[PDB]
């Protein structure tokens, strides 16, 4: 009998490019009469509630409506309150979603890591990781786009943010991608971007190669004698 | 005549042996695919992941016409041939199968069709539409379709000619045109034929140990077999999962189980086929 | 037709010589020795221990190597090294596979 | 009321030599009630728990379990159960865990990828991943040691085990070890150990340091002499 208000994160309005707010009913079959509106402390109830669920023997009818708002209001911590009066209490439920206050913004610090000496011994593949870390909010939402085209979702796999041992207000996220090692022989530039807000501009991009890792020099000293 | 008419030796690049990894490559691992959505449980041979394009990597650009096009498909048919029946020379077990496989992979790759998500097909896909002119994408598809139909001759006799260079006096194979069959369904014949051999193997140790002697070396033996199956299973789930999707689509796939499609035609030794029921 | 004389797997050297037959004339035919020695170029001082420094000096004594501690680790040989391990307080020393496909069980 | 089973990690078969049983009961209020004997497959117990603790640092209850079963048992994948006696609970909790049966035994490849470029041109901290590929199941053991002795666990941190993003039934294991960048630069040896029940000596090593981790140079002394054999 609770409404679930799920916040949008930051990967949500990266990568859909716009703000869901949504209001999901939890433990409630379907009834008719449904009145959910999206409310700041003014009062501003002007938008359409779409999509509405069918009931599931579980009782999450979700009763889904999208609120389509600007991307800084939500960022200026505008405090929206989710209001649902159904016939089963006639009192609104009030279930309210914010972003988070006074959490600090540190800029991630992403380093790419081309695939090891031991990838391409075997010849089997390349398996690039994309290390990003430094981030004291944990917003993380990272592609890998090659030539432009970003590439398919399920090359790489972008781990959940960890604590970081050292750093106590600091998180950090790995993302590796498995591609094969001949196209890694062919030469091709592998881009990782990591999405976050405390960044100067929310995107950072690393370009990994065939040769950004490799020996600049090399000092060869043939030393031939016939004496021992 | 069933054979090949003598064909012009062309320089060829060297390509990395097939057994120079240690693990002699890894069916589970997967590299890159078009979707693992619409075609999911599909398997991917070392045999595809070892396919030496270096030939036409190098001059993938510089190719201006349809007669360096077909040239350059018979240089590198002519480095696989070399490759595949010298690691089964050490072997010592037929390369036909090997060939022919390649020999339609390859094909593959020249429609664009093939089930990968190189880089390198993509190129080959631009330069060879670039070759005959761009037209909308179902139309150049058909067009590369035809091209690859009409020039198969002369790659496929490139093959026969890497393979008479040591067979020699006995007579050559006939074509027996699968081509129209699709990349995932020879993947899973081949598949079946490299999991039904070493079934055969492990199957032949566990009889010799367990059937005529519980010791603790049969024990290990029935180990090593359970381990496999544990390992193999996932794989024919995935497999069997894909061509019941992709099922319906043409005559010869028509019958109903996966098993008695791979037993029935071809490339399988009517051993086992790991069903769960 | 050449003659393999040593071949020693650590240094990796093949001391083989041959010779090239000449034509119909007084003999000048030219003798040779086919070596061809293989570096590591990666592989560390102790071959036995991992926790060593790169190895820059190879010195190849081809006298010597006829009839010290060995540059490139051999295929059919085992060259293992023990590492401590903790799961707690305790502290277990396991013997480790430092190349693999030469002491996998067969 | 919070109750977690945790079953033994490989790391608990082999290095403890002992197979213990965990189904700890946090976050509630204190009773001392406790007497919980594992249940095997039929009725009978083999060992019962000990050192409950009866304080916490919420003020409130804190359960371990403990046992000691025999490793062919968990090679047959018998399914074990805790039931918890403790009063608070007017009916028992069952928690039924066993060793998965059917899983595939991949052995996992130690791979070392030595820190950035970019990242040692900061000069205050680098940054080493330990990256694991290809074993199943998800169970996996990772160290870090220094020149043969081991670190403290709070050097390096270890992520939970994922899918493979390709790979059918494979998993793949994420280790990072932060240290000054002034160490790299000495040249220490940084090694990675990981533990798994599918490789052949169970443990497998690898070494990386500055020199061999994507080295800026290749300096080598090729002499040679007695040319003239014998
Ligand atoms: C460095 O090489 C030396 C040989 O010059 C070895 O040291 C001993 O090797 C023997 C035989 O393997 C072992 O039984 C000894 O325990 C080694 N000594 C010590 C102190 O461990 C070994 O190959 C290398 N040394 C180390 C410490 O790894
Ligand atoms: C290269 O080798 C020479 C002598 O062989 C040495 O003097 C020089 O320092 C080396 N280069 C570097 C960068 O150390
Ligand atoms: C490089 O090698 C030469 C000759 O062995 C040596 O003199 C020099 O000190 C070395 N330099 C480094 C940086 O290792």
């Amino acid at each position: 009998i609770r409404v679930f208000a799920i916040p949008p994160s930051f990967a949500s309005i990266f990568l859909t490019k716009s703000t869901k707010l949504t209001c999901l009913v939890t433990d409630l079959t379907t009834y008719d009469s449904v009145t959910i509106s999206w409310t700041r402390q003014n009062g501003e109830a002007v938008k359409t509630h779409t999509n509405i669920s069918e009931s599931h023997p579980n009782a999450t009818f979700s009763a889904v409506g999208e609120a389509s708002i600007c991307e800084d209001d939500w960022n200026s911590g505008e405090r929206f309150t989710c209001t649902v009066t159904h016939t089963d209490l006639p009192s609104p439920l009030k279930q309210t979603i914010s972003r988070p206050k006074g959490v600090a913004l540190h800029r991630p610090d992403v380093y790419l890591l081309p695939p090891a000496r031991e990838q391409l011994n075997l010849r089997e593949s390349a398996t690039i990781t994309c290390l990003v870390t430094g981030f004291s909010p944990a917003d993380v939402f990272v592609q890998w786009m090659q030539r432009g085209q970003p590439l398919s979702p399920e090359k790489y796999v972008t781990s959940a943010p960890m604590p970081e041992p050292q750093a106590p207000g600091r998180y950090f996220a790995h993302s590796i991608l498995t591609v094969s090692e001949e196209e890694w022989n062919t030469g091709e530039t592998y881009t990782c971007v990591v999405a976050h807000e405390a960044l100067p501009n929310r995107v950072t991009e690393r370009t990994v190669d065939k040769s950004t890792g490799k020996p600049t020099l090399y000092n060869v000293s043939l030393v031939m004698s016939d004496t021992a | 005549p069933d054979e090949n008419f003598c064909k012009g030796i062309k320089n060829v690049l060297s390509c990395p042996p097939k057994n120079s990894t240690g693990r002699n490559g890894d069916w589970i691992s997967v590299a890159v695919k078009e979707s693992s959505t619409t075609n999911k449980g599909v398997l991917v041979p070392p045999r595809r992941k070892k396919l030496c394009l270096r030939n036409i990597n190098q001059v993938w650009h510089r190719i201006k016409d349809e007669k360096n096009f077909k040239e350059e498909f018979v240089k590198v048919a002519l480095g696989e041939s070399n490759a595949l029946m010298k690691h089964y020379k050490e072997k010592n077990l037929n390369a036909l199968t090997a060939i022919k496989y390649g020999f339609s992979d390859m094909g593959d790759i020249i429609k664009g069709t093939d089930l990968i998500d190189y880089q390198i097909t993509k190129n080959i896909n631009r330069a060879l539409d670039k070759i005959l002119g761009n037209e909308t994408s179902n139309d150049k598809i058909k067009k590369r379709v035809d091209w690859w139909e009409a020039n198969k001759s002369a790659f496929w006799d490139a093959f026969m000619c890497g393979y008479k260079v040591h067979i020699g006096n006995k007579p050559c194979p006939e074509h027996d045109n699968m081509d129209r069959i699709p990349q995932y369904l020879r993947w899973f014949r081949e598949w079946g034929t490299y999991v039904c051999s070493e079934y055969k193997n492990k199957f032949e140790n566990v009889i010799e140990l367990c059937n005529v002697r519980k010791e603790d070396k049969c024990k290990g033996a029935l180990k090593h077999y359970e381990e496999w199956v544990n390992r193999r299973r996932p794989e024919w789930k995935g497999q069997c999962d894909k061509f019941e999707k992709e099922k319906s689509k043409y005559e010869d796939t028509k019958s109903r189980t996966a098993e008695i499609y791979l037993k029935e035609i071809c490339s399988e030794c009517d051993c086992k086929y790991k069903d769960l029921d | 037709e050449r003659i393999v004389l040593v071949d020693n797997k650590c240094k990796c050297a093949r001391i083989t010589s041959r010779i090239i037959r000449s034509s119909e004339d007084p003999n000048e035919d030219i003798v040779e020795r086919n070596i061809r020695i293989i570096v590591p170029l990666n592989n560390r001082e102790n071959i036995s221990d991992p926790t060593s420094p790169l190895r820059t000096r190879f010195v190849y004594h081809l006298s010597d190597l006829c009839k010290e501690t060995c540059y490139t680790y051999d295929r059919n040989k085992c060259y293992t090294a023990v590492v401590p391990l903790v799961y707690g307080g305790e502290t277990k020393m396991v013997e480790t596979a430092l190349t693999p496909d030469a002491c996998y069980p067969d």
